RNA sequence: CCCCGAAAGCUAUUUAGGUAGCGCCUCGGACGAAUACCAUAGGGGGUAGAGCACUGUUUCGGCACCGAUGCAAACUCCGAAUACCUAUGAGUACUAUCCGGGAGACAGACUGCGGGUGCUAACGUCCGUAGUCAAGAGGAAAACAAUCCAGACCGCCAGCUAAGGCCCCAAAAUCAUAGUUAAGUGGGAAACGAUGUGGGAAGGCAUAGACAGCUAUAGUCGAGUCGGCCUGCGCGGAAGAUGUAACGGG
């Protein structure tokens, strides 16, 4: 309800160090969703949306809806990786709620 | 006039301008706050 | 058995010894020279090792 | 002044001499080691200086075995 | 010998007059140098002079861009110690525009006897009138 | 002047400073922290000067946490000496700083005073700095 | 006149600019794929990185211990890519090994990568590894052994290209499209300062009238404007002696 992050599909050709660096140059953040009853799903998110969500404190406790096409996944933010110096978000781990 | 690489505003009566490529600080009330260059 | 054309595009004078030997094993002998070789993993390895100075026509 | 260092010992050329999958003959040395980094299995003997040698003709094989988890070298005929 | 060189005796030099009002000095000087050297003729020979006579009028109206009018410096050294003399574009154009054009063109012309001979075919005058009516120059827009 | 109480070896190799600081980049002992953004070397006297400036300007109204300690000795030949004849003697101690390394944290003081004090401290350091705060994730 | 073609290393020496054995060159005989490149299969590791389980070291707390946090060539619970060894195989290369006749050489240099020493100085010095010079011309970098491109059997007033370039000196576009700069920046130089100008995201306020000023919180004024963050290109900081001399010149 509060947060609906719009995600895309991140495939094998888009996985890897080179693909990740290209995506971050295009201002996109790779992310993974892992939870019970299904295998992990790799997705891509928008840096501006992720940064806006991260500011709010309730983002960490409330459930979030990740929309990829018609599919909607209800998850909670599990982990975040930040650049040591610049502090920009780089990767996110979500756990199904 | 003080000539220095770091010229900054001192009080509320100061103003920073650029004359012919030179940065200057001019103060209305105080004639000693005049700064040049930097 | 399919075949592939391979043309040498740059010089080999100051390259690594294994790269020169890969050229020799493929049969290239000078700039602009083109050869026809069998399409096998053994030849593909040599081609990939010297990709930067060859052109492959499939 | 001067320096009190500047000494070193001659090399001893230690290490493995025959690798796994290779063929050996009886008497061939397989491992030169200061201690028992590797232990002997079937058809492998140990010398006074902890050297491991082959007592039979065959193929060398390395493995990890035992509660201790120590490494063994053996020869398969 | 199937390729032939131009014969100096057979060369013909044509006269043209150019007006410098409002034009840019360097972009005019390049074309003047081309025509003086004769790069525009199919009979061009490096060791022969096949160019044309170029008169320049209103030379003191030549223009430069930016702040070059004030900041472009012309130097010259008398061989005496400490004898370096300096001037700038505005004063030099006011006093001797002929020198301005001479410097601009000699810089772009070859250095040697042939270059010295080639630069003689340029006549520069500050006014709108020239004394070469007898040669019947034609108007050239460059 | 921070210096290790004891050491196994008196003299160490020069080495090379590369990589980023994935450890020590998180505020963990206070509220507001100053963090380096490039790499370099920080000396004990520089550490002491920065700490003294910060403490003086905050007027001992909060707690300062120091997260840099100099443990790498540095040697220099005395003077007027030719090359050779062994390594030199120790003259001072330093700490390697990688980008992202946190240098000082402050707890118990207000953001304005802490930031202004960090601004004073930055004028003494030999590398660029930035200001960070505690965060959830 | 024709063919091939090195080395400046290891070991020892009253030895250090000498010499001897080995390594590198050449010729003859014997012997021939037993060789090399690549693919697949099998095999050991303790380096890069990382970590605190041993050794040592560091800070903050609660009772020599416990919680948190950081470091290491001579620390390791861990651990690559490469490199090295063995077997099988396609293709392409007279390869690999042995016996003998003749040598030269044992003062190297620069550059890139991993390091010790030095000041993370030296066209400095000492190792490993690859390229060039040495013993190699041609084109480019103005001039410039060691950089880039490229390996000169002889002749041609024929053509296509590499590095690098197309306004003139001087061969080739004053070519085409969309932007940035105003400093001749381009075409030397930092911490730091402040305004220039382009792009991006966010936030405060507003004709129930903000913002700069002027008049007694008001309003005779009529719509934008106040303050910040991330980025492209520019500005100051910038002093030396022979003569412009820090785009080769115009
Ligand atoms: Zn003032």
């Amino acid at each position: 309800a509060n947060f609906v992050l719009n995600a895309q599909a991140r495939a094998e050709d888009k996985q890897g160090k080179g693909a990740s660096r290209r995506l971050r140059r295009e201002s996109l953040v790779p992310a993974i969703i892992y939870g019970g009853n299904a295998e992990p799903v790799a997705v891509t998110l928008e840096l501006r949306e992720l940064v806006k969500a991260l500011e709010s404190n309730v983002f960490f406790e409330e459930v979030v809806e990740i929309k990829v096409g018609d599919k909607v996944e209800n998850v909670k933010i599990q982990a975040l990786q930040r650049h040591p110096a610049k502090n920009t978000p780089m990767h996110a781990d979500f756990k199904r709620a | 006039m003080k000539v220095q690489a770091s010229v900054k505003k001192i009080c509320g009566s100061c103003k920073v301008i650029r004359r012919n490529g030179v940065i200057r600080v001019i103060c209305s009330a105080e004639p000693r706050h005049k700064q040049r260059q930097g | 058995m399919k075949t592939i054309k391979v043309t040498q595009t740059k010089s080999s004078s100051h390259r690594l010894k294994n790269h020169k030997l890969c050229l020799q094993g493929l049969g290239l002998r000078r700039i602009g020279h083109t050869v026809e070789v069998q399409d096998t993993p053994s030849n593909r390895g040599m081609i990939n090792k010297v990709y930067y100075m060859v052109s492959v026509e499939e | 002044g001067s320096t009190k260092n500047g000494r070193d010992s001659n090399p001893k050329m230690l290490g493995v001499k025959v690798y796994g999958g290779q063929t050996v003959t009886a008497g061939n040395i397989i491992v030169r080691q200061r201690g028992t980094e590797f232990h002997a299995g079937a058809n492998v003997g140990m010398g006074r200086d902890h050297t491991l040698f082959a007592t039979a003709d065959g193929v060398v094989k390395f493995e990890v075995k035992g509660q201790f988890g120590r490494r063994y070298v053996k020869v398969e005929t | 010998m199937k390729t032939l060189s131009a014969k100096p005796a057979e060369v013909q030099h044509d006269w043209f007059v150019v007006d410098a009002t409002g034009k840019t000095l360097g972009r005019l000087a390049t074309e003047i140098a081309r025509r003086l050297r004769g790069k525009h003729k199919t009979s061009y020979t490096p060791h022969v002079d096949t160019g044309d006579y170029i008169i320049v009028i209103n030379a003191e109206q030549v223009q430069v861009t930016g702040n070059k009018a004030l900041d472009k410096k012309y130097y010259r050294h008398t061989e005496f110690p400490g004898g370096l003399k300096e001037t700038n574009f505005e004063k030099l154009v006011a006093h001797k525009p002929e020198e301005i054009f001479e410097r601009a063109v000699k810089g772009m012309l070859p250095k040697g006897p042939l270059g010295y001979a080639m630069i003689k075919k340029m006549k520069v005058y500050a006014g709108s009138e020239h004394p070469h009516a007898a040669q019947q120059p034609q108007v050239l827009d460059i | 002047m921070l210096q290790p109480k004891r050491t196994k070896f008196r003299k160490v190799h020069k080495g090379r400073n590369t990589g980023l600081a994935h450890r020590g980049s998180t505020v963990s002992f206070g509220s507001i922290a100053i963090k380096a953004t490039e790499r370099g070397r920080m000396t004990a006297r520089q550490i002491e000067a920065a700490r003294r400036t910060i403490s003086r300007r905050i007027k001992r109204g909060g707690k300062i946490f120091i997260r840099v300690f100099p443990d790498k000795p540095i040697t220099e030949k005395p003077l007027e000496v030719r090359m050779g004849n062994g390594k030199g003697n120790v003259e001072y101690w330093v700490c390697e700083i990688k980008p992202g390394k946190i240098l000082y944290e402050i707890e118990g003081v207000n953001e304005d005073l802490a930031r202004e004090a960090f601004a004073l401290a930055a004028a003494k350091l030999p590398f660029k700095t930035t200001i960070v705060t505690r965060t959830v994730m």
